[PDB]
C-alpha cells in the first residue's frame, strides 16, 4: 500500500508498506505478536474491536465500515448522517442492530402507530409496568388530536402584552 | 490488582468482592502483553470526578439515565479501573469540528 | 364542540401514564354499584331499574339528568359503575405474567427465590429494561423450587449466612384454561419423596402471596407501587363502563335493546350472585369451586375471548358473541 | 398508487411539517371535549357546566382541574381500557413530581 | 428500519440531539452543530506543503529586512520595520497557525486538506474585491492590529453556543476549532496584504460577513 | 418552568420553524377578518400580509421554547431576529 506521509521537509509524500490481509479473524492474539503495529492493527469486524478494544474504538469501525459501504459507489453523504445512526447504535455501551431488533417498537410510544393486529396485549403489559408515554410521536399525537411536537410543532406560540 | 497467567479457579474467583471498600481486580497477563489505549481508533478516556460529574450533569441539565453509556467490563473501563456511576469524559477528533467531547458513564 | 361554556384551563395533553386499576380506586372513582343485572320493568313498569343502564350512569331518552351535570346525550362523558365480586378472579390478559411472577416469589411468604446473594441475580437485577429485568428474573427464579434459609455469602464459601426465613418447597406450576396447578415434590427422582402433590391454586392464594411481596422485589419485577401492583392483576372489584361505552340499538320506544357487552355484565352478575347466595346459605365444597370457576369464565370472556371455549347465548338462540379485547377490530384498525 | 402512507409520513416529518402532518392523518370523528383530574389522569370528573361544579371524588378534588379536546375515537379506547382494569391516565404537565 | 430507528431524532434548543425519552445522543449536532445544507467543501491550507512554503507564505518578521511586508503591500509598510511591540503580535499569529499544522495533522493523519465547512471563506474574499474594485496596484490602508485583532475578535463572535457556564463555553470552543483553523489560514496578515489585497473597507466588510453567514449556518432546533 | 429574560442561552435568532409557524397562525387570524396591524398597501393575501407584519416587526406574539429538561425561555416575535 502506499502511505501518505510527512516527509523530513515536511511537504506528504508517499512512502509505500507492506501489509497483511488475513481470512479469518483473530484480533487479540494476532494483534499480540511481535514485529508488527499495535496501534495500528485493524478488522472489518466492528464487533471484535468492540470487544477487544472499548466501544468508543468501537463506533469508529462502525463508522469506517458504513462509510465504506457507500464510498464503495463513489457515493457520498455527510459525516452527520452516517454519525448520527452510529452513535445510536452505539450509546448504550453496546453494539444495537437497527433491524427490526426488538419485538415490540425501536424507539416509538404504546399509544402511537397501532403495529400488530393486537394493539391490546400491548396495553396490558402497559399497564402493568406503569409505563409513561411522553408523547413525542406523530401517531400518538395523532390519536390525541394534537400536532407532534417535532419542528414546527417543537414549541408554543402565545399571545404576547407588552406590543404598544 | 492481581495479574495472573493462564486463569483463575471459578472458586478463587468468587472471593475477590470481599473485603470493601477496597476492590480487586484481575487482568490476564495476554489482555496486557499490548497497552489498547494506545491504539488509533481508542481516543482519550478521562475520569471525571463527582464533582465534574455534577457539574456536567447541571448544565446539561440531565438524569444520569441520559448520558451515553460506558460497560463496566469495557476494555478502556477495565483500563482505569472504572466504578458503576462514574462519568468519562471522551475527548475525540473530529473532521467536522476540530475536537469533540462525548461523555459515557459507566453502567 | 360544545358550545356550552367551561371555566377549566383547556390544554394539551402531555403525557400518558398507564397502570392498573386497583379495587380501591375503581369504588373511590364509581357511582352506582349494579346489583340487578336486568333493566327496566320496575314492576312491570318499562322505565329503568336503579341496577343496570342507568343507576347513576349517564342517561338517555332526551333527559339532561345524569347526576346533576345536565348536558346532552352527545355532549355527556358516560361515568363508570361498579360491581364487587364475590371472589377473586384471574384477569384474562395476565394470567401468563400471574403465573411467572408466582414462580418468582416464593408461595408462602412472598419472599423472591434468588437476592443479592447469587452473582447471577445481581447481573439480573441491574438490567434497567423492566421487560428485560424481569425476564432475566425469571429466567434464573424458576429454575429454584426451594426458598432458601442460607446461602453463601461473597466471602467464604466456608461460612453461610441467612436470608428468608422460609424454608418450603415450590410448585412447579402450570396453566390449564383459566386455572393454575401446582406440583410439589422433593428433589427430583429420589427415594422418600418420589411421587407429586398436585393441587390447583386458587385465586384467592395467589392474590394474597402478591400482598406479601415488598415494595423492593415487585419493582425489581416492572411493578410500580403507585400505578402498577402484583396483586392488581387479580380483579376482586369490576368497573362498569358506562351507556356510552356499550350503547343499546332500540329504535325509538318500546323495544329493548341493549349493547352486547351489558348482557355480558347481566351474565357475570348472576353468577357473582348465585356464588353468594351459597355462602349465605350454605354450600357444598366442591360446589362453592363450580360458579368460582364460572364466574372466572364469564369474567374473562368479557373481557377477552379467547380461552377455554365460546360463549354464545345473548338474547339468541342462533348464539352470537362480542367482548372487548374483540372491540378494537375496527378501531385500532380503522385510525 | 395515491396515498399518504408511513413513507410520505416519514418525508413530511424530515421536512418539519407538523401541521400538515396533524391535517392530513387527523380522523373526522368529533373533537369531543372532556374533563380530567390533575391528580389522576382519568375522565371521572363529573362536570356540572352549568352551576360551574367539576368535582372528582377519590382525590378530593375540585379546583386542580383541566380541559381537553380529543377525537371520541380515543375518548372511547380509552374507557376501554378502563373497562379492563387499565389506567390511562392522561397528564398535561411533562415534568412529573421528579 | 433506518427510518424507524432514528425517527424521534431531533435537534434541540440547547444544540443538543436527543430522542423521544430525552436521552443524549449527541451533545452538539454533528459535532459542529451546524446545518449540513449550508457546508461546503474549502481547502484546509496550512495542513499542506513543505515547511518552506508554509513559512514563505505565513512568516512576518518587521524585523528583517527580507522577511517584513514590502511597503507597497500597506501604507504604514516602511515604518513597520524593526517594529518591536507589532512583532510580538505577529508571533503570535504565526505560533498559533504553526500549532493549527500540528493540530489538522493529527486529526487528517492521511494529509487530506479539502474538507467540507460552513462560510466559504474564498468566495467572500472574491466578492469583496469586485464589490470594492480593489486594484493590486496601490498599498493598502490596513494596520496590522487591524488584521490580527480583528481576525482574533471574529471569532469571539462565531456562536454555536451561548451558555455562561465553563462546559459550555469550552464545548463552544471544541465545536468551532476546525472552521477557526480554517479562517487563520486564509485571514492571515501576509495573505490579506500580499495576496488578497484587501483594504481596511473590503477587509471590514469580509469580517461581518462571514459571522453573518456562520450563525446563518447553524442548525436549526426542531430539525428532524 | 420559566427562566429569567437575563440567562437565555438560546438563539436570539428566529428558526425557519417558528417563522414558518408563525406565518402560519396570523395568517389564519387574518383570513378569519381579525385585524391588520400593518398598513396594507395592496396586498390581499392574509399569508403575503403575515409576512408583511413579520418584516414591520408587528406581530404580537411570544415563542415559548421549552428546553429538554422542562423548562423553557419565552421570546418575543418582535425580539426575534430574523434572518433565513
Ligand atoms: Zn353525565
Ligand atoms: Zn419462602
Ligand atoms: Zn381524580
Amino acid at each position: 500500500y502506499d502511505r501518505k506521509v510527512p516527509s523530513p521537509t515536511g511537504e506528504y509524500v508517499k512512502e509505500p508498506e507492506w501489509v497483511l490481509e488475513t481470512d479469518g479473524v483473530n484480533l487479540s492474539e494476532v494483534m499480540t505478536v511481535p514485529g508488527i503495529d499495535p496501534t495500528r492493527i485493524y478488522t472489518n469486524s466492528f464487533i471484535d474491536i468492540m470487544e477487544v478494544l472499548g466501544i468508543e474504538a468501537g463506533r469508529a469501525a462502525l463508522y469506517k465500515e458504513v462509510y465504506n459501504v457507500i464510498a464503495s459507489d463513489g457515493s457520498y453523504v455527510n459525516y452527520r448522517h452516517m454519525a448520527l445512526l452510529v452513535d445510536v447504535m452505539t450509546t448504550q455501551g453496546g453494539l444495537t442492530s437497527v433491524t427490526r431488533h426488538g419485538f415490540n417498537r425501536s424507539n416509538t410510544g404504546a399509544l402511537m402507530r397501532c403495529s400488530f393486529e393486537e394493539t391490546v396485549e400491548i396495553l396490558f403489559e402497559a399497564g402493568a409496568s406503569a409505563e409513561l408515554d411522553d408523547c413525542r410521536g406523530v401517531s400518538e399525537n395523532v390519536i390525541l388530536g394534537q400536532m407532534a411536537p417535532i419542528g414546527t410543532g417543537a414549541f408554543d406560540v402565545m399571545i404576547d402584552e407588552e406590543s404598544l | 490488582i492481581f495479574v495472573y497467567q493462564n486463569n483463575i479457579t471459578p472458586s478463587a474467583m468468587k472471593l475477590v468482592p470481599s473485603i470493601p471498600p477496597a476492590t480487586i481486580e484481575t487482568f490476564n497477563e495476554a489482555a496486557l502483553v499490548v497497552n489498547i489505549t494506545h491504539h488509533e481508533l481508542v481516543p482519550k478516556h478521562i475520569r471525571l470526578s463527582s464533582d465534574e460529574k455534577r457539574e456536567l450533569l447541571k448544565r446539561y441539565r440531565l438524569k444520569e439515565s441520559q448520558l451515553p453509556r460506558i460497560q463496566r467490563a469495557d476494555p478502556v473501563a477495565l483500563y482505569l479501573g472504572l466504578k458503576r456511576g462514574e462519568v468519562v469524559k471522551i475527548i475525540r477528533k473530529s473532521e467536522t469540528s476540530g475536537r469533540y467531547a462525548s461523555y459515557r458513564i459507566c453502567m | 364542540v360544545g358550545q356550552q361554556y367551561s371555566s377549566a384551563p383547556l390544554r394539551t395533553v402531555k403525557e400518558v401514564q398507564f397502570g392498573l386499576f386497583s379495587p380501591e380506586e375503581v369504588r373511590a372513582i364509581s357511582v352506582a354499584k349494579i346489583r340487578f343485572p336486568e333493566t327496566m320493568d320496575e314492576t312491570q313498569t318499562r322505565a329503568k331499574i336503579g341496577g343496570l343502564n342507568d343507576p347513576r350512569l349517564g342517561s338517555i331518552d332526551r333527559n339532561l339528568k345524569c347526576q346533576t351535570c345536565q348536558e346532552g346525550m352527545n355532549e355527556c362523558p358516560g361515568h363508570f359503575g361498579h360491581i364487587d365480586l364475590a371472589k377473586p378472579v384471574f384477569h384474562v390478559g395476565f394470567i401468563a405474567k400471574i403465573k411467572k411472577v408466582c414462580e418468582c416469589v416464593c408461595m408462602h411468604c412472598g419472599k423472591l427465590l434468588l437476592d443479592e446473594h447469587n452473582e447471577l441475580m445481581r447481573q439480573a437485577l441491574a438490567i434497567k429494561d423492566s421487560k428485560k429485568r424481569f425476564a432475566a428474573i425469571w429466567t434464573l427464579c424458576k429454575t429454584k423450587m426451594v426458598c432458601e434459609t442460607d446461602v453463601p455469602s461473597e466471602d467464604d464459601p466456608t461460612q453461610l449466612v441467612s436470608r428468608g426465613g422460609c424454608g418450603n418447597t415450590q410448585p412447579t406450576i402450570r396453566k390449564d384454561g383459566l386455572k393454575l396447578v401446582g406440583s410439589w415434590k422433593k428433589d427430583r427422582a429420589t427415594g422418600d419423596a418420589d411421587e407429586p402433590e398436585l393441587r390447583v391454586l386458587s385465586t384467592e392464594e395467589i392474590l394474597n402471596i402478591f400482598k406479601h411481596i415488598s415494595v423492593k422485589d415487585f419493582t425489581s419485577l416492572g411493578f410500580n407501587e403507585v400505578f402498577s401492583r402484583p396483586e392488581w392483576m387479580i380483579l376482586t372489584c369490576l368497573p362498569v363502563p358506562p351507556p356510552p361505552v356499550r350503547p343499546s340499538i332500540s329504535f325509538n320506544e318500546s323495544q329493548r335493546g341493549e349493547d352486547d357487552l351489558t348482557f355480558k355484565l347481566a351474565d357475570i352478575l348472576k353468577a357473582n350472585i348465585s356464588l353468594e347466595t351459597l355462602e349465605h346459605n350454605g354450600a357444598p365444597h366442591h360446589a362453592i369451586e363450580e360458579a368460582e370457576s364460572l364466574l372466572q369464565f364469564h369474567v374473562a370472556t368479557y373481557m377477552d375471548n379467547d380461552i377455554a371455549g365460546q360463549p354464545q347465548a345473548l338474547q339468541k338462540s342462533g348464539r352470537p358473541v362480542k367482548s372487548i379485547r374483540a372491540r378494537l377490530k375496527g378501531k385500532e384498525g380503522r385510525i | 398508487g395515491l396515498r399518504f402512507g408511513e413513507m410520505e409520513r416519514d418525508c413530511m416529518i424530515a421536512h418539519g411539517a407538523a401541521s400538515f402532518l396533524k391535517e392530513r392523518l387527523m380522523e373526522a370523528s368529533d373533537a369531543f371535549r372532556v374533563h380530567i383530574c390533575g391528580i389522576c389522569g382519568l375522565m371521572t370528573v363529573i362536570a356540572k357546566l352549568n352551576h360551574n361544579q367539576f368535582e372528582c371524588k377519590g382525590c378530593d378534588n375540585k379546583i386542580d382541574i383541566y380541559q381537553i379536546h380529543i377525537p371520541y375515537a380515543a375518548k372511547l379506547l380509552f374507557q376501554e381500557l378502563m373497562a379492563m382494569n387499565i389506567t390511562p391516565r392522561l397528564y398535561t404537565d411533562r415534568s412529573r413530581d421528579f | 428500519r433506518l427510518v424507524k430507528a432514528l425517527e424521534d431524532i431531533m435537534v434541540h434548543y440547547d444544540n443538543t440531539t436527543r430522542n423521544s425519552l430525552g436521552n443524549v445522543i449527541q451533545f452538539i449536532y454533528g459535532e459542529d452543530g451546524m446545518d449540513a445544507a449550508h457546508i461546503e467543501k474549502q481547502s484546509l491550507d496550512t495542513i499542506g506543503g513543505s515547511d518552506a512554503a508554509f513559512e514563505k507564505r505565513y512568516r512576518v518578521d518587521l524585523l528583517n529586512t527580507d522577511h517584513t511586508l514590502d511597503p507597497s503591500l500597506l501604507e504604514s509598510g516602511s515604518e513597520i520595520l524593526g517594529d518591536l511591540k507589532l512583532q510580538v503580535l505577529l508571533d503570535e499569529e504565526y505560533k498559533q497557525l504553526v500549532k493549527d499544522r500540528k493540530f489538522l495533522r493529527e486529526v487528517f493523519v492521511d494529509g487530506e486538506a479539502n474538507w467540507p465547512l460552513p462560510v466559504n471563506i474564498r468566495r467572500i474574499i472574491q466578492n469583496a474585491q469586485q464589490t470594492f474594485h480593489i486594484d493590486h496596484t496601490k498599498p493598502s490602508d490596513l494596520t496590522i492590529k487591524d488584521i490580527v485583532l480583528g481576525v482574533k475578535d471574529l471569532q469571539e463572535n462565531l456562536l454555536v453556543l451561548r451558555g455562561k457556564n465553563e462546559i459550555i463555553q469550552n464545548a463552544q470552543r471544541d465545536a468551532v476549532t476546525l472552521f477557526c483553523c480554517l479562517l487563520r489560514s486564509r485571514l492571515a496578515t501576509r495573505r490579506v496584504l500580499q495576496e488578497y489585497r484587501l483594504t481596511k473597507q473590503a477587509f471590514d466588510w469580509v469580517l461581518s460577513n462571514i459571522e453573518a453567514q456562520f450563525l446563518r449556518s447553524v442548525v436549526h432546533p426542531g430539525e428532524m | 418552568k420559566a427562566i429569567p429574560k437575563d440567562q437565555r442561552a438560546t438563539t436570539p435568532y428566529m428558526t425557519k420553524y417558528e417563522r414558518a409557524r408563525i406565518l402560519g397562525t396570523r395568517a389564519l387570524q387574518i383570513s378569519m377578518n381579525a385585524p391588520v396591524f400593518v398598513d396594507l398597501e395592496g396586498e390581499t393575501d392574509p399569508l403575503r400580509i403575515a409576512m408583511k407584519e413579520l418584516a414591520e416587526k408587528k406581530i404580537p406574539l411570544v415563542i415559548r421554547r421549552y428546553l429538554p429538561d422542562g423548562s423553557f425561555e419565552d421570546w418575543s416575535v418582535e425580539e426575534l431576529i430574523v434572518d433565513l
